[PDB]
């Protein structure tokens, strides 16, 4: 996630009404809670994804140490 | 139209889908830390498995 852009979408976010409204809207399609759905989803996977990429770091430092050990003996 | 029920299979389906994916969210010196290499790729491998699995759900919203 870029925070500069981020912070645009939570401004943005934040001032939606309830969940009543954005129903009472648009009742054939629910539009603005999907949209919802996938702004959330979006955050999550992301913030899951940076989290695969530390630990993925983590784990392949644990390859090279590991082999640095192997080469020492 | 009303479209009163698919939202509510589509919410069912992507609650179930998150709880799963927050499930797996969380000489002898040589052998004890290959052993602990091991655990950091079984980490590394369950973790990549759940953003995996939420992005499936992402692109199942998106759908």
């Amino acid at each position: 996630r870029d925070m500069a852009v981020w912070g645009r979408v939570r401004s943005c976010y934040k001032a939606a009404p309830a969940a009543k409204k954005l129903d009472a809207e648009m009742p054939n399609t629910l539009f603005g809670s999907v949209a919802l759905m996938y702004i959330k989803q979006v955050r999550r996977v992301a913030r899951k994804a940076v989290l695969q990429r530390e630990l993925a770091a983590k784990l392949a430092k644990a390859q090279q140490d590991l082999a640095d050990k192997q080469a020492a003996l | 139209t009303s479209a009163a029920e698919a939202v509510e299979e589509l919410k069912a389906k992507v609650a179930e889908l998150r709880e799963q994916a927050a499930a797996e969210a969380a000489q002898a010196a040589i052998e004890k830390l290959t052993a602990a290499a091991e655990a950091a790729t079984e980490a590394d491998a369950r973790a990549q498995a759940a953003v995996a699995l939420e992005k499936q759900a992402l692109d199942e919203v998106v759908a």
